[PDB]
DNA sequence: ATCGATGTATATATCTGACACGTGCCTGGAGACTAGGGAGTAATCCCCTTGGCGGTTAAAACGCGGGGGACAGCGCGTACGTGCGTTTAAGCGGTGCTAGAGCTG
DNA sequence: AGCTCTAGCACCGCTTAAACGCACGTACGCGCTGTCCCCCGCGTTTTAACCGCCAAGGGGATTACTCCCTAGTCTCCAGGCACGTGTCAGATATATACATCGAT
C-alpha cells in the first residue's frame, strides 16, 4: 500500500504538488525532502488564518457562506495580515467602513 | 473608432467612487482630474496587457494578462486566477 | 490540457477542518485560490535567491524557514515557523 | 416638505457604497473607455468580458485607494472639500508622479 | 553693529550648501552605536563590516531625506513653512508606512 | 539606550536641509529619531536573518544590500 | 592565498565611455555604481523574460522574450531604441556567424 | 579549426555576449536559452550603459570634472525624466539629491 | 423637549441558481534502487574586524533675544450639496455568426 | 498547418433607474487681522568624533575528504478534477420593535 506524503506529515495540502511546482518551476536544480513538506505546513496555515478570520467575519454578518467581502473584512482588519496583502486588491472586496472624525457631524 | 468615452465616467460614478473613499465634500475640478488620473492609470495597465498579449501572439486581451500586467505595477489582483 | 488544476479542495479541507458548518463561494475559492499561489511564488522565489546567495543549488527546510522569516510578518512568522518544524518533525518521525 | 441639512446624505452614502460592494461605474462606459484607449495600442483588439471586469474592478480599487489618500490629505490641510492639489499631492508622495 | 541675517535668510544658504553636497550628514560612530544596539535585539555577539554600516548610512539618509522633501510637501499643502510631526505622519501614511 | 539620541538635532536639521526645508519644529527631531528607528528595525530585521542564513554572525554589506533590496529600495554602490 | 577570480563589468563600461567620452575618465565607486545598475537591470529583464516564457508554456527564451520584456520594465521612448538596437544586434548577429 | 571570434565582435557590441548567456543559463531562468537572446540582451545593457554614461559625462562637463563621480551618475539619472522613472526605487550611494526649492520658499522683495 | 419620518435590528413563507455531494477515469504521485555529485565536516590562515590610547578640533550643547510664522477668530459669497422633472442610455434578454482561442500532429 | 467550437461582437427592442439640468439655500474655503510663541541666528562652552596608530584574535575563506540525498528511471494505482445531480443560502416579501435627524 502506498500512504500520501500529506498524511505522514498530518497536513491537507498536497506536499507531492507542491514538490512538483517546486521542481518545474526551476528555482533551483535540486529540491530537498523537507522543504515541499515545510511549504506545503506554511501554506495551509496561512490558509487556516485566512479562512478562519473570513468565517468569524460572516458569521459577525450571519451570514453561511463565505463570500469575498468576507475576505477582505479578514484581511483588512488583521492589521499583521494586513501589510503581508498591502499591495493586494482583492476581487468584490471593497473596503472597510471608516469615516474620518472630522467629517462626522457635531 | 470611438471616441470621447472618457465622459462615459460619469459625474455621479466619480461621486460615488468618492463615497467609497470616505470623501464628504467634493470640488468641481476633481471630476477632470480623477478622469485624468485614471486615464492614465488605464493607459499603463492596457499598454502592460497588449504587451502581453502580443507575446502569445493573440489578438484577444485575456484576463489573466490584465492581472499580471496589474502584478507587474505592484497591484496584485486576486479572484481572476493565479 | 483541459485538466484544471488548483486548491480548490485543499482550501475546502481546511476550512471545514476549521469551520465545518461554514461554507464557501466559487468566486471567494478562485481568491483563495489565487492567494495561496501567489504565496506560493513569493516564498519559492525568496527560497530560490537564498539557495543562490550562499552558492547552493538545492533548496531545504532552512531555505524555506528563511523565506518564511523575511516575508511573512512577525509573529505569525513565529508561528508558522514553529509550525513548519512540527511537520517536519511528522515527516522525519513517520519516516 | 423635508429637506436634509447638506452634507448629512453624503455621510449616509459613504456608510451605503462602504458597507456595500459591487462595482460604482457602469459596465458599458468603461468598456467603451478600454476599447478607445486600447485601439492606440494596437487597432481591432478584443476583450474578454471578464478583463474588463478585472480592469473595471483594479480601476476602482486604485481610484478608491486615490480617494482615500486625498481625503486624508485634505483634511491635513484643514479641509473638508477635496481638491485636485489634494490629488496631486498624494501622486506625488505615492511616488506616481 | 555687526551684520545679523534675518531669520530663514541663512536657512536657504544652508540648504543650498547640503543639496549640491554628498558627504553623510550623521556622524558615523554615533549611528554605529545606534546600528549595534538595534542588531542586538535579534542576535547577541554579532559583528558588522565597516562597508555595512556605511550602506546603512547611506540608505538611512537616502529614506530620511525623501521622507523629508515628501513632508515638505504636505506641509507646503497645508499654507505652511514649517514641518510639523502630523506632517511626517501624513507622508508616511500616504506612503503606505503606517 | 541613549544611543538612539546620538542622532543629534543638528543631523536632522542638516537632513532636513539637504530635503529643502527651512523650519523644523521642535517636535519633529524625536518623532524623526523613532521613524529611524523603525526604519532600521526593518532592515536590521532583514539583514542578520542572512547572516541567520549564512551560518555566519558578522553582517557584510552585501546582505545589507540585498537586505534593502527586498522593501523595494535597491541600493547601488556595494555590489550586485 | 587562493583568491576567486572577483566577477565584474569593469572593462566594458570602461570601453562604453571611452566610446561615448574618451577624454572623460571615471571613479571607482562609480563602477560599483554602474556594475551594481548593470546587474540589477540584467537581473530584471532576465526574469521577466523568464516569468513571460514561463507564462506561454515555452521552454526557452529567445530574442522575443527579451524584447517583450524590454517593452514591458522599460519606460517608453529609449525602449524603442533599446528594441531597435537590440534588433540591429540580432541582424548583425545573424548575417554573420 | 577556425579562427577563435567572439560572439560581441560578431554582434557588433562591446559587452560579453557568452558571459551573458552563461549568466543566464547559471541564473537557471529558464532550461534552455536561445541563440539570440543573449545578443539583445547584451545589446539593450550597452545601450542603457551608453545612455547613463553620456548623461554623466555632460554632467561632468557641466561641473568641469573629467572623472564621473557618483553625484555625476545621481544628476544624470534624477534631470532625465524618463531614467528616474526606471530607478524611481533606487538609491545612488554618495549621490546626494538635486538642487530644487519649491517656488513659495524663495523670499519676496 | 417632541413627534414624525427614516433608516435599522429581529421573526416567518417562497424561489432559484449556485454550491455541496456523488460517479468516473487517468494521469501524476508514490514505492524501490543507484549513483554521484553536492552538502557537511575537520584543519589553516590571514585579513578583517574589534578594542584601546593620545589629541584635538569641528561639531554638538546651551542661553537668549526676537520676529515672523503658526494659530485662532470673523466676514463673506460662492461654490457645492440637495431636491425634482426629464430624458438619456445602461441593463437585460434574444439572434446570429464568425474571428479566433484552444488543441493536436 | 489543421480542425473544432466558443465566446466576442454586432444589432435590436423594452424597461426603468441613473444622469442631467436647473432652482435654491447655506457651509465652508479663503482672505484678513490679531496675538503669541517658539524656532532661528549667533555667541560661548564642552565634548566626543575622528584621525592616527597599534595589538590581537577569530572567523570567513580555502582546501581536502567523505557520505548520503535526491534526480533519475521504472511501474502501479488511487486521488483529484470534468460532469451530473439535488437541494438549500440568500434574496425577497411581509410584520414588529429601535436608534437618529430635522424643524419647531
Amino acid at each position: 500500500k502506498a500512504k500520501t506524503r500529506s498524511s505522514r506529515a498530518g497536513l491537507q495540502f498536497p506536499v507531492g504538488r507542491v514538490h512538483r511546482l517546486l521542481r518545474k518551476g526551476n528555482y533551483a536544480e535540486r529540491v530537498g525532502a523537507g522543504a515541499p513538506v515545510y511549504l506545503a505546513a506554511v501554506l495551509e496555515y496561512l490558509t487556516a488564518e485566512i479562512l478562519e478570520l473570513a468565517g468569524n467575519a460572516a458569521r459577525d454578518n450571519k451570514k453561511t457562506r463565505i463570500i469575498p467581502r468576507h475576505l477582505q473584512l479578514a484581511v483588512r482588519n488583521d492589521e499583521e495580515l494586513n501589510k503581508l496583502l498591502g499591495r493586494v486588491t482583492i476581487a468584490q472586496g471593497g473596503v472597510l467602513p471608516n469615516i474620518q472624525s472630522v467629517l462626522l457631524p457635531k | 473608432v470611438l471616441r470621447d468615452n472618457i465622459q462615459g465616467i460619469t459625474k455621479p460614478a466619480i461621486r460615488r467612487l468618492a463615497r467609497r473613499g470616505g470623501v464628504k465634500r467634493i470640488s468641481g475640478l476633481i471630476y477632470e482630474e480623477t478622469r485624468g488620473v485614471l486615464k492614465v492609470f488605464l493607459e499603463n495597465v492596457i499598454r502592460d496587457a497588449v504587451t502581453y498579449t502580443e507575446h502569445a501572439k493573440r489578438k484577444t486581451v485575456t484576463a489573466m494578462d490584465v492581472v499580471y500586467a496589474l502584478k507587474r505595477q505592484g497591484r496584485t489582483l486576486y479572484g481572476f486566477g493565479g | 490540457k483541459t485538466r484544471k488544476e488548483s486548491y480548490a479542495i485543499y482550501v475546502y479541507k481546511v476550512l471545514k477542518q476549521v469551520h465545518p458548518d461554514t461554507g464557501i463561494s466559487s468566486k471567494a475559492m478562485s481568491i483563495m485560490n489565487s492567494f495561496v499561489n501567489d504565496v506560493f511564488e513569493r516564498i519559492a522565489g525568496e527560497a530560490s535567491r537564498l539557495a543562490h546567495y550562499n552558492k547552493r543549488s538545492t533548496i531545504t527546510s532552512r531555505e524555506i524557514q528563511t523565506a518564511v522569516r523575511l516575508l511573512l510578518p512577525g509573529e505569525l512568522a513565529k508561528h508558522a515557523v514553529s509550525e513548519g518544524t512540527k511537520a517536519v518533525t511528522k515527516y522525519t518521525s513517520a519516516k | 416638505p423635508h429637506r436634509y441639512r447638506p452634507g448629512t446624505v453624503a455621510l449616509r452614502e459613504i456608510r451605503r457604497y462602504q458597507k456595500s460592494t459591487e462595482l460604482l461605474i457602469r459596465k458599458l462606459p468603461f468598456q467603451r473607455l478600454v476599447r478607445e484607449i486600447a485601439q492606440d495600442f494596437k487597432t481591432d483588439l478584443r476583450f474578454q468580458s471578464s478583463a474588463v471586469m478585472a480592469l473595471q474592478e483594479a480601476s476602482e480599487a486604485y481610484l478608491v485607494a486615490l480617494f482615500e489618500d486625498t481625503n486624508l490629505a485634505a483634511i491635513h490641510a484643514k479641509r473638508v472639500t477635496i481638491m485636485p492639489k489634494d490629488i496631486q499631492l498624494a501622486r506625488r508622495i505615492r511616488g506616481e508622479r
